[PDB]
């Protein structure tokens, strides 16, 4: 809680699609390195020794992600061999939890310089490659009732009373927002153009965006078809005896998208900013741990939310931004009902349904993406949250410097 | 280490030894205590003996056949024993099993061709047996059964089964066909899917059979024999071992679906194969078959085993032995059976007599109800045919066994009749009266009925002794019960006739005597008064039902309350509150009973009028009726679901207790069958009178603890649930 | 601002390798059935107050995958609160869990955590989670991937360990291990594993051979390290002629199965509770060197966590650095002139083995219990890694 911990720099690469996507044929190793390359170039006269941890969110770290990403990345960049490496996986959150973790580690004075963030290329390693101490045990997935995500989403949906319009709603919002964003030129410096070992363009835009999508097009979309396999709704209405039926409304079009990406951010106290020469562009406020029902399993932001406000003093008026991973549409406006969040707050560059949601990466790309339209906007505070699995939900404040 | 129990400082031995000039062993198991062989102490000592045998003398032996000298091959493990096992005994019954297939792991190891000749049922233990050899020949005879069903007596297959089936079949399939549901295969079945490898039309062929395919196998294949494919350096697991992609993308959802299958009951054996299947597939044969042993050691000292031992064993064993059959009387073959009444009861009863071969004259007040009655047999028999169960001819038969009337006359030469008609008694004594005459002097005048006293209905026929209850269950062609209920002037002898009548059937009977409600619907009352009124209180109907089917019943109470109609509830009531009031007493309505008028005032008396706690259209149940919330506040009382589920369990408990201090039960067997059978009490229970005895809660196990939450329950639901003084110190 | 104190250090036996008791058990009830003592030791804990569970696994793969972490707060019934997070960094993940635990609490955005790891080896091998270092040629053929014990013996070469040198030290741990078994030293912190039913599966660590000798030692094979990798290392290493091949089974560190688990919270959180504070997290260091020796990164990060606490050699009681392999143990003894009788004094890995996840937190746990024991003030304790990595803790007595 002694040494303050700044952001100084937030990038991320494109987002490539699961289908025939730019991204397949590169690994996720050089998705990472490029991202460092990218840093190196920003900042040519970096005393790397002074770098002291990399620590990379990774939801599947197996086969191309297997065997510590982080330190893979440290040595095959040929940075520093004294500069660490360290994989995390808290599921959703572990781009935004290796960022706080960092943060962390700034604040408790044992570290001075640190690169944080995640990677995943879903299209290479799918979720769930990693298998899974639940799932491959029947005696512990028979006693904590284990449901797939969107049957959560579903259920929230249904629960709240948001309608497959209400949903299909949010997600033209999400593109159209998207859409602005990048026409703006608000991505122009931190989305940084994925390149060959022969630097020719492999992709510089996120490819999953449907900028010209309308109401008619979501309404034709069936529901998401671990589902289709049965079990999962009786399962999900044992815990929640109340409710008589389950509404599916989420799609492929209303829900996150399956992507390839990779994010990093440096963070570090102002005396190791000060001595490498590096403009702070943030603080880390706090940073906070929750969870809720794992059935439902994506109703942890809002205790998370709440527990970052108490702890840093504030409230949902003190904040100028609110950005929630966009997993499922109905997670957003449950969130947003929850705490009475403006829609002119909420999501401004657009989400992880227009973009994607690159597992292990997200959560520092959402970050970027905040420090980014601070900035841009000159508003001073931002909060930024994600839904994770097993019912878990982290919440981290940033404050413009 | 050992093939024996004990290794330190006497059982009758059970298996004969027989080596030939060629070097192959017959081993014929024949137990002296008894006509089957079981898995106990006595086998266990055997067997160990057998095993050393094999291993000592294994320079001139060349293989082994497995044979039995009983009319089966082998079934069960020792139950009385498995009974007794308390937490504390959780090493000895481990042991217990990890002995018995170290002795079969060796005979499956020997380096030489081991075969199962299977001339009669093998079940369970004796399966398990027949699985650690490596191949397997079965007698095609009449009544053979293969199978491993000890997951229905609250048990797992703790001798191999739960390894072997899955290494030979893979996880899914091992679980869904064979183990979950501990499925009877007759010999044709078990061979094609796989747990039998060769047939043969007669049992003197089974063992000269196995010689000589120990003689082929020897010659054909010299490297191989005596090798399980599981055992062998290119060994793969059909559908993959759980770390495979293909399996891991579909393994999580395997608990999700048996739960979906279970409805949330709290059955621990099912989940316990399951998870005794994945685990072992991880790793190694002997690994895989200690965690096996672990899981039933688990299931054994439970006390969920324990119910079922009791109901699934015991009592099954004490009432299909002539229990409630009086002692000396004799039997009374019948020739021709008449069927009052062509609605679903009749009907269903018309065609489990005819299936049983009995020629069955099938009447109503008109020939096109009577023939729309049989209709019910042909549309059964029409979808038997289509999933390939049974002959063209052998169908036409059963049909032609019924003959729809409209006539009286037409019950001439009938020796056993039975009355399915409305719930009216002097609807009954007037059928009845139309064809007592007609019949043969001697024929049982037997009656369908579910809640008028069978002595009142008797008055209206004169040779009363012949005149009994005969109360089946719908859908009658599923529902294994039959309540038979003896009126004050029903004689034994007319007892005995509808008790063989009903195995005759396939059907299991209990008797009863007279007193209105008789066991099932006096008790299947209590269950659907306390979900009705659960809903006056204000409890969410989704949650009613939901308490239902986690309870275990097969069908909900709501749901199931429709079916029931709400109608003849009503005047069940009407019934009660008579004999109070005409007795000069003051009567106590159940608090469902508001509920019941309420919904009646609706016009929502039940299925059969069109609408009742449920929509109904197209002759399909549609969903709860959106109104239920808004007329009985849902929503505005919240109990826990655990308090739901107990009051619907505790209901049905503490009135078969006054069933069995009235004497309308003469034994707790009855009462747990009859409850599971007849009235759908879930199975994990081990029936109404056993959930009292073996009751498990948050507050510790057994009566004491049964006691403790009824009182719990009077407290705060009301005093109904307040224990009788027979189940007090 | 806060300070981080160690409430509970706790470690299941470990498993050997082949016919390992452990085998038939998932890592998963491993730690639940840590978990479970932890909740014996404090009934009366409000759980609710534990904001997080921070576990090492570095083959988070099967049995170890979807973040082993989060289903121990699952299964064992903790509240949906209580986080979950794995991580790896190699060999240190289990110090690391408690390392960054310890960062989280002295920022004072956690208030209460739990940290280790988990290492079923015998059933989830390691290599299993795969990895470009090793699999991708590219990036393998530039990093110069060369596996662990052909770094071990080129540091025996270069440092002019013999065999007779490895042994001996071998031969030491078995007896300090076998000693602090008989002297009772483990019988608070090692957690017997028992079945669903209460009987007994492990209650010691199988991997012990307390009648070691030198002469049998001896005659064992050296140590897959079989195609290239000596010719690589040597590519790098170019004034050294021939690798002298010192290490054997009997030298390095038992492939095993365990797990470990260590409270940790600020003074608030522990009295608010009720919990006795056993150590304080003085200071902690991340650091590095050659990734193709790999195994020489426990010296710059000991040399930084001294430095960082403001303390020297001399101010430390106890001296404990994971035994993967002897030589690394006596480079290490060598560099930094550590006293005999300071260092891994109650035996290591080579005795014991390396569950490679949960062995950082075990010995951390080791540390707590044997400086209570003497009644001294500090233990540094310390890992090598893979990649050339190294971490560094040093704890205070309270």
């Amino acid at each position: 809680m002694s040494e303050e911990a700044f952001i100084y720099e937030a990038i991320r690469t494109p987002r490539g699609k699961q289908k025939n996507g730019s991204l397949h044929e590169v690994k996720p190793l050089s998705l990472v390195v490029g991202l460092i390359d990218e840093l190196r170039k920003r900042h040519p006269d970096l005393d790397e020794n002074l770098i002291s941890d990399v620590i990379l969110g990774c939801v599947s770290p197996v086969g191309d992600q297997g065997g510590d990403i982080a330190r893979a990345a440290v040595l095959a960049s040929g940075m520093p061999v004294t500069s660490g490496g360290v994989q995390l996986n808290r599921f959703c959150a572990s781009g935004l939890e290796a960022v706080n973790t960092a943060a962390q580690k700034v604040r408790s004075g044992w570290d001075d310089l640190v690169l944080a963030g995640g990677v995943e290329s879903m299209s290479r390693v799918p979720m769930g490659s990693d298998g899974g101490a639940m799932g491959l045990d029947p005696a512990t997935n028979y006693d904590v009732m284990f449901v797939p995500q969107s049957i959560g989403a579903d259920l929230i949906a249904t629960i709240e009373g948001f309608s497959r319009e209400d949903v299909d709603a949010y997600a033209l919002r999400s593109q159209q927002k998207a859409a602005e964003a990048w026409s703006g030129g608000y991505f122009a410096k931190s989305v940084v153009p994925v390149r060959d070992q022969n630097g020719l363009l492999i992709l510089d835009h996120d490819e999953h965006m449907r900028p010209d999508t309308t109401k008619e097009g979501l309404a034709k979309l069936k529901p998401a078809f671990l589902a289709a396999l049965g079990g999962f709704d009786d399962v999900a209405l044992q815990k929640y005896h109340w409710v008589e039926k389950i509404n599916h409304v989420h799609t492929g079009g209303n829900s996150s998208g399956i992507v390839d990406g990779a994010a990093l951010v440096m963070i570090g106290s102002a005396a190791a900013g000060k001595l490498q020469g590096l403009t702070p562009r943030a603080r880390i406020v706090a940073t906070a741990t929750s969870g809720a029902d794992p059935v439902i399993m994506l109703t942890g932001p809002t205790p998370a939310t709440r527990k970052v406000l108490d702890r840093a003093g504030l409230t949902v008026d003190d904040i100028d931004l609110f950005e929630l991973n966009e997993a499922f549409a109905s997670v957003v406006l449950k969130f947003q009902k929850d705490l009475n969040i403006p829609d002119e707050k909420l999501n401004v560059n657009g989400g992880a349904i227009a973009m994607g949601h690159p597992l292990g990466a997200t959560g520092a790309m959402i970050l970027g993406t905040m420090v980014d339209e601070l900035e841009r906007r000159n508003a001073r505070r931002a909060l930024i949250t994600l839904c994770i699995g097993g019912g878990m939900g982290v919440a981290t404040i940033i404050e413009r410097v | 280490s050992s093939h024996h129990h004990h290794h330190h400082s006497m059982p009758d031995n059970t298996i004969q030894w027989d080596k030939d000039a060629d070097g192959i062993v017959t081993l014929t198991m024949d137990d002296p205590s008894g006509s089957t062989n079981v898995m106990n102490e006595a086998y266990i000592e055997s067997m160990g003996k057998a095993v050393d045998r094999l291993v000592a003398e294994k320079d001139s032996i060349t293989g082994v056949v497995v044979a039995s000298a009983k009319k089966t091959f082998f079934a069960g493990g020792d139950v009385k024993t498995m009974i007794q096992a308390r937490p504390e005994d959780a090493g000895d019954v481990f042991n217990t099993v990890e002995t018995i297939k170290r002795q079969l792991r060796t005979l499956e190891t020997l380096g030489k061709p081991v075969v199962a000749a299977i001339n009669g049922a093998a079940l369970g233990g004796g399966l398990e047996i027949a699985l650690a050899c490596h191949h397997r020949i079965a007698a095609d005879v009449k009544g053979s059964q293969l199978g491993l069903p000890e997951v229905t007596l609250g048990l797992l297959p703790g001798g191999g089964g739960v390894t072997r089936t899955v290494r030979m079949f893979g996880i899914q399939n091992a679980f869904v066909s064979v183990l979950a549901q501990g499925t009877r295969f007759k010999p044709a079945k078990a061979k094609e899917i796989g747990l039998v490898d060769e047939l043969v039309a007669t049992v003197e062929e089974l063992v000269p059979a196995a010689k000589a395919w120990i003689k082929e196998e020897l010659k054909a294949n010299p490297d191989g024999a005596g090798v399980q494919p599981w055992d062998k350096k290119g060994y793969k697991m059909p559908g993959g071992t759980p770390s495979s992609p293909g399996l891991a993308a579909i393994l999580p959802s395997f608990p999700s679906n048996l739960r979906k299958q279970l409805k949330g009951a709290p059955m621990p054996a099912p989940r316990a194969i399951l998870a005794a299947a994945v685990e072992g597939a991880q790793v190694d044969f002997d690994t895989a078959s200690r965690i096996e042993s672990r899981y039933f050691a688990s299931l054994v000292t439970g006390q969920v085993a324990k119910n079922m031992m009791q109901a699934f064993f015991f009592d099954l064993q004490a009432i299909n032995a002539g229990g409630s059959r009086p002692e000396g009387i004799g039997k009374t073959p019948i020739k021709r059976i008449g069927v009052l009444g062509a609605g679903m009861m009749g009907a269903g009863i018309a065609y489990v007599s005819a299936k049983a071969g009995y020629e069955v004259v099938l009447k109503d007040v008109s020939l096109e109800a009577a023939a729309k009655g049989k209709g019910y047999s042909e549309k059964l028999e029409a979808k038997a045919l289509e999933r390939g169960r049974t002959t063209q001819e052998r169908s036409d038969a059963l049909l032609a066994r019924i003959t729809p009337t409209a006539d009286a006359a037409d019950f001439k030469g009938v020796d056993f009749v039975i009355e399915a008609v409305f719930e009216n008694q002097e609807l009954k004594h007037k059928v009845f009266g139309e064809i007592e005459d007609i019949v043969e002097p001697n024929a049982i005048l037997g009656s369908n009925t579910s809640t008028l006293p069978i002595t009142g209905l008797a008055t209206g026929v004169k040779r009363q002794e012949d005149f009994i209850g005969i109360h089946f269950f719908s859908p009658v062609d599923k529902m294994p019960l039959v309540e038979i209920i003896k009126g004050e002037k029903t004689s034994d002898e007319a007892l005995a006739r509808v008790f063989d009548y009903t195995l005759a059937i396939g059907k299991t009977p209990i008797v009863v005597n007279d007193s209105r409600g008789f066991f099932t619907s006096r008790v299947i009352g209590t269950f659907v008064n306390e979900a009705l009124a659960m809903l006056g209180e204000g409890v969410e109907p989704a949650s009613i039902e939901q308490a239902g089917s986690q309870a275990g019943y097969p069908a909900p109470p709501l749901q199931l309350s429709d079916e029931l109609n709400l109608e003849l509830m009503h005047k069940i009531a009407v019934a009660t509150r008579k004999g109070v009031e005409d007795a000069g007493g003051t009567y106590q309505p159940h608090p469902a009973e508001a509920v019941v008028e309420k919904m009646i005032e609706l016009g929502r008396s039940g299925r059969l009028k069109g609408a009742g706690f449920y929509e109904y259209a197209d002759g399909k149940r549609s969903g709860l009726w959106p109104g239920l919330r808004e007329t009985f506040k849902s929503g505005s009382s919240q109990p826990p679901l655990q308090d739901m589920i107990d009051r619907m369990l505790f209901a049905e408990a503490l009135e078969t207790q006054k069933c069995l201090d009235e004497g309308v039960l003469t034994s707790t067997a009855d009462a747990n069958i009859g409850s599971i059978m007849g009235i759908g009490f879930p199975p994990w229970t081990g029936g109404s009178a056993q959930f009292i005895v073996g009751y498990s809660g948050p507050a510790g196990t057994g009566k004491a603890a049964f006691v403790a939450r009824a009182r719990e329950l009077a407290a705060a639901y009301g005093d109904r649930f307040l224990p009788p003084e027979s189940l007090l110190s």
